[PDB]
């Protein structure tokens, strides 16, 4: 019967490894939230980057020609040197 | 048959000294933790239940059940029947019921039932009950007028574990003061359970009246007043030394 007790004692020997695995599975389930976090950050920080990085970050969809007709810096509407 | 005990012949089982390392190989395999694993998709995920999926089943081996009798060198008698079912029913019966109580020992038989499956020499209370739960076993203890029974119902592959747990109740229980004090709750629950069953409650009234203040008239359940004075680990141990023995 001591053998049985040995098995019952030993079935929890690896508690630290099992609790680590538990938390590793909670973190695995939280990785998908990155899909929304990262684009939201770049969405809020877009105005911080320089124009050439704005263009590259959007694969060229955004460029200087895409700035609004009334740019917040009116002297730079239509380009850095103005419309004409 | 090597020994005749109280009119029945038993086969004597000799004690043997076995190294703990050798026996450990024979203990049923089970786990409490599943740290990782090997992923495997359910192969029958697309198979309806009406289609058989098992092939090459070994031919069955049927034997007519027979009751067999054996006894250990310490005097514990062993009786088993194998009906070839898949669930076992282990039962330990001790010849110590309420009828053997003296008036100063009122309710001690019920108290023994209340402290069942608590801490033993080689296992804690929590570890015993979590092992019973994880392996899917059910059971308990019931104290009667002439005997007290410990029973477990389990899948038969885990019999080695179940037998050890049941025996530990009578071999070396630690009747620790704080564990016993936590069992005072069960007395009130036992009364409620008894009184709910009107047929059984009337039966107890019959026996108390039929046998006035003697063996079969002793109350089955301990009261929750003055009886709690001797609801102690020390008192329970003294009672067990009087009546619990391998011969009974
Ligand atoms: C198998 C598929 C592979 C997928 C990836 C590769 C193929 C994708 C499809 C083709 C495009 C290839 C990439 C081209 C990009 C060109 C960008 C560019 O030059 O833009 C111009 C801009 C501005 O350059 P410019 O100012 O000189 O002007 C460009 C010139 N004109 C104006 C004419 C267009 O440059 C950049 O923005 C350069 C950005 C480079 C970024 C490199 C990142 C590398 C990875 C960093 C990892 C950081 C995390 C580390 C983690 C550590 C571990 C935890
Ligand atoms: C393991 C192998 C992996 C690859 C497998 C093969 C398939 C993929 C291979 C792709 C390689 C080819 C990439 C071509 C890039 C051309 C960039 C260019 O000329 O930009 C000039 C533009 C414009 O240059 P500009 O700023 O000088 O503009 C001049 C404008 N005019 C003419 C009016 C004066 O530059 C940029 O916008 C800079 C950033 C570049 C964009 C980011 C890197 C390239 C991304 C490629 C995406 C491909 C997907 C399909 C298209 C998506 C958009 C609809
Ligand atoms: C759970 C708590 C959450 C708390 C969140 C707090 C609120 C966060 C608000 C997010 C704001 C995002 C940034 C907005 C920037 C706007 C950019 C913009 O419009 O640009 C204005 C104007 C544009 O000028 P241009 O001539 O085009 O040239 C600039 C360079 N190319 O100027 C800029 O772009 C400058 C922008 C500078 C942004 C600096 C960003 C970095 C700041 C670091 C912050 C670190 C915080 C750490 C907090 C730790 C707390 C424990």
């Amino acid at each position: 019967t001591l053998a049985v007790y040995h098995r019952l004692w030993g079935m929890t020997e690896q508690f630290a490894a099992r609790k680590k695995w538990g938390w590793r599975q909670v973190y695995h389930r939280m990785l998908p939230f990155q899909i929304a976090l990262y684009p939201s950050l770049m969405w809020y920080l877009f105005g911080w980057f320089d124009d050439p990085y704005k263009e590259a970050m959007t694969l060229g969809i955004w460029n200087v020609s895409k700035r609004s007709l009334y740019f917040w810096d009116p002297l730079r509407s239509g380009g850095d040197k103005g419309w004409y | 048959g090597k020994s005749t005990i109280q009119g029945t012949s038993y086969n004597v089982v000799k004690f043997q000294q076995e190294d703990v390392s050798e026996v450990v190989k024979e203990v049923p395999h089970f786990q409490f933790y599943y740290i990782g694993g090997e992923h495997k998709d359910n192969k029958y995920r697309d198979v309806p239940l009406d289609i058989p999926v098992l092939t090459e089943a070994p031919p069955p081996q049927l034997k007519k059940p027979e009751m067999k009798f054996s006894v250990l060198e310490n005097g514990m008698r062993i009786v088993s029947v194998d009906k070839q079912g898949l669930t076992s029913n282990l039962g330990l019966f001790v010849h110590a019921g309420s009828r053997f109580e003296t008036p100063a020992e009122e309710g001690l038989s019920h108290m023994v039932e209340c402290v069942a499956f608590r801490s033993t020499a080689h296992l804690s209370h929590l570890r015993t009950i979590k092992t019973i739960e994880v392996l899917g076993m059910n059971g308990g203890c019931q104290a009667g007028r002439e005997h007290i029974m410990y029973n477990l119902e389990l899948l038969r592959e885990y019999m080695p574990v179940a037998s050890t747990l049941v025996v530990g109740n009578v071999l070396f229980p630690r009747l620790l003061p704080w564990e016993v004090n936590a069992c005072h709750k069960e007395i009130k629950k036992a009364h409620e359970r008894l009184k709910a069953d009107t047929d059984q409650y009337v039966s107890e009234l019959l026996h108390q009246t039929a046998y006035h203040n003697n063996t079969l008239g002793n109350a089955l359940l301990a009261n929750e007043g003055r009886a709690l004075e001797h609801f102690t680990g020390d008192n329970i141990r003294e009672f067990m030394m009087k009546h619990f023995s391998a011969e009974r």
